[PDB]
DNA sequence: CCCTAACCCTAACCCTAACCCTAACCCTAACCCTAACCCTAACCCTAACCCTAACCCTAACCCTAACCCTAACCCTAACCCTAACCCTAACCCTAACCCTAACCCTAACCCTAACCCTAACCCTAACCCTAACCCTAACCCTAACCCTAACCCTAACCCTAACCCTAACCCTAACCCTAACCC
DNA sequence: GGGTTAGGGTTAGGGTTAGGGTTAGGGTTAGGGTTAGGGTTAGGGTTAGGGTTAGGGTTAGGGTTAGGGTTAGGGTTAGGGTTAGGGTTAGGGTTAGGGTTAGGGTTAGGGTTAGGGTTAGGGTTAGGGTTAGGGTTAGGGTTAGGGTTAGGGTTAGGGTTAGGGTTAGGGTTAGGGTTAGGGT
């Protein structure tokens, strides 16, 4: 609402701009919006989730990249685990040159 | 086919196939808004419950029930009978595990 | 739970064992521990009652009659 | 005035048609007659299960509405977890 | 030498049926045996799977007893005991 | 329209002092502290058969009212003669 | 006090047992044969009751180090109008879904009879268990060490959000292939 | 076999439904610094392991033959398929009014430091009592017969009983006075 209200922040934005680079002129309905945003908050919790843990096994107090991508090898399954942890090190990879 | 009479279990291969090619919910809407308000009597008096609530318990409620005929069939189908049956249910739901 | 289940088979000890047949024997406890595996325990006796011997005599055979 | 409370015929609210079309989705093609009590049994149990979490959760804020966001927040730790009627 | 067919021919008949009388079945056909040489090499694979990758965090070469109970854990079969 | 309070007195009315005036007429003399939930459960699993008979007498003459001398011929059955609270 | 639903005489019109009367089946008391079942004389388990003797749990020690009270601190959850909305009212029709009742037609369920195929044994020919019998390859614990990742600043800018708008998605009509009719 | 009765891709016409900028704020972040913590290096004490030293004892094999369980293939019938009206009933809406709650301004309340100041937990032992094989020493499960005898069939001739003639009271359905069980 507008009565002083809050602003909520949604991961739509976003979700919109990568259906236009994969499938051109294709639209999503609102329906369809609440399935997607809800699917990137909840790959996050459980990516970001077995991080945690294993940070504290080994007794390291830092969720640093090495992190990520063994969440990335147990979470997710076969060959959506090998497309996936390639793609990432590329854009660390770039970033590491310039930001 | 004479519209007077279709052979027993035509009739049902036509209504799988279009039934499952839709998604509209297939309890109606005012008689389990009723089931949720009984059952949370128990549990406390003066809730109030928003349209959103009632919306979610019937996408959940429907979608534990569609799935345990599709294993009860699955049994059925084994002891070389082709209708669900009372004893079927049972041992469905020893198996996944939820009874115990 | 289980030191009374320690008395009844005649030891002065709780070992492993002795510990599943008191977390398999409850109904409230048997709900929260009901995917755990306890290391060295063992099997909680059941027989389903079809199997036990009980055929009469089977049948079939040249007529006992 | 509203000079009624809602009484225990809710749980036979389900139809016995509407236990034949939530099972011809299933693939179930001759059911038989006994099964109707039993989906009314079923049934009965889960929805207890997703409430009491449900009013656990809203009693904790102390408020009297339970909306959403709770029921999909007891969804997720029974098992299930639906995405959508929510956020 | 790690025989490939000599160590799944090692879970030997006389054991495949002990392991199956401590559940109450009388009566075992003979095709049970081989199917049940099946499992076992698909569940071990993937407990086994994921303790190297542990390992391979901490980088060390000794997969040691608390990596399987992490293992075990996540897959939704919790082993109290052998661990801590 | 409604009582907002729909409890209908969940077993209640038998607070500590009527549980320890019953029982010192009967003789006790240091009534132990987990009694009272309990005799609220000996008493509950009375007062619904002595009813389940009365209503069936009821609807026997499908009259809506209880009159007593149905919950005297129903007290005979179980064993105990109420002599003349009805007649 | 203040009332609305309950009762109870009453008053009339069929429904519905009773009574009777032959005339039929059905179910009793006898009457043999036939097979379940208890006994029996074996074989193979199954505890019960002692006796070690040995292999550890349970008492002792010391020591060192995570707990803990008194001092200053300072986020931070405490109560209260308040607007404003959103959810429950008893407000209201209405045709499309529940029922339902008489019906056929497959299935669910038994019997017998072949007939494979698993279970109990015995002979044997190993392989896995121990006593360990070395050695050495990773595992952890100091020192020390930059390189990184935090923390306040500051100045943009990039993300909601209500406001439009028209365009793909809709019911709805009208008119063709496509299987059950079953020889 | 039938010519057969059965639905299925198109399509104007409103009626929504995401698109579509568009400023307009509204938070958020991307720039700037310092500074302390944390992973990262090196060395040395010490545990998997493998590799033969051997050995013994179960143990998992192979054959074989009754036993038995299973799976077929015929005799009888339960959930299908109508049907359409009528009794609900779940929908399409209303106001409308009150119930509730996210927006605010102030105080318990939890780190925090810190140097002592301990006390309790963590190793770290040698003695207690050992607790589980083994050898006797009495009780129970199977295994498979044989001789009775106690059921499971039969008839036929009485003892009920069902059907088919026959009547009128004991119940119904409204219809009044009358009252008494909630409702404050």
């Amino acid at each position: 609402k507008k009565r002083k209200r809050s602003r909520k922040e949604s991961y739509s934005v976003y979700v919109y701009k990568v259906l236009k680079q994969v499938h051109p002129d294709t639209g999503i309905s609102s329906k369809a919006m609440g399935i997607m945003n809800s699917f990137v908050n909840d790959i996050f919790e459980r990516i970001a989730g077995e991080a945690s843990r294993l940070a504290h096994y080994n007794k390291r107090s830092t969720i640093t990249s090495r992190e990520i991508q063994t969440a990335v090898r147990l979470l997710l399954p076969g060959e959506l685990a090998k497309h996936a942890v390639s793609e990432g090190t590329k854009a660390v990879t770039k970033y590491t040159s310039a930001k | 086919k004479k519209p007077h009479r279709y052979r027993p279990g035509t009739v049902a291969l036509r209504e799988i196939r279009r039934y499952q090619k839709s998604t509209e919910l297939l309890i109606r809407k005012l008689p389990f808004q009723r089931l949720v308000r009984e059952i949370a009597q128990d549990f406390k008096t003066d809730l109030r419950f928003q349209s959103s609530a009632v919306m979610a318990l019937q996408e959940a409620c429907e979608a534990y029930l569609v799935g345990l005929f599709e294993d009860t069939n699955l049994c059925a189908i084994h002891a070389k009978r082709v209708t669900i049956m009372p004893k079927d249910i049972q041992l469905a739901r020893r198996i996944r595990g939820e009874r115990a | 739970l289980a030191g009374n289940a320690a008395r009844d088979n005649k030891k002065t000890r709780i070992i492993p064992r002795h510990l599943q047949l008191a977390i398999r024997n409850d109904e409230e406890l048997n709900k929260l521990l009901g995917r755990v595996t306890i290391a060295q325990g063992g099997v909680l006796p059941n027989i389903q009652a079809v199997l036990l011997p009980k055929k009469t005599e089977s049948h079939h055979k040249a007529k006992g009659k | 005035k509203r000079h009624r409370k809602v009484l225990r015929d809710n749980i036979q609210g389900i139809t016995k048609p509407a236990i034949r079309r939530l099972a011809r989705r299933g693939g179930v093609k001759r059911i038989s007659g006994l099964i109707y009590e039993e989906t009314r049994g079923v049934l009965k149990v889960f929805l207890e299960n997703v409430i009491r979490d449900a009013v656990t959760y809203t009693e904790h804020a102390k408020r009297k509405t339970v909306t959403a966001m709770d029921v999909v927040y007891a969804l997720k730790r029974q098992g299930r977890t639906l995405y959508g009627f929510g956020g």
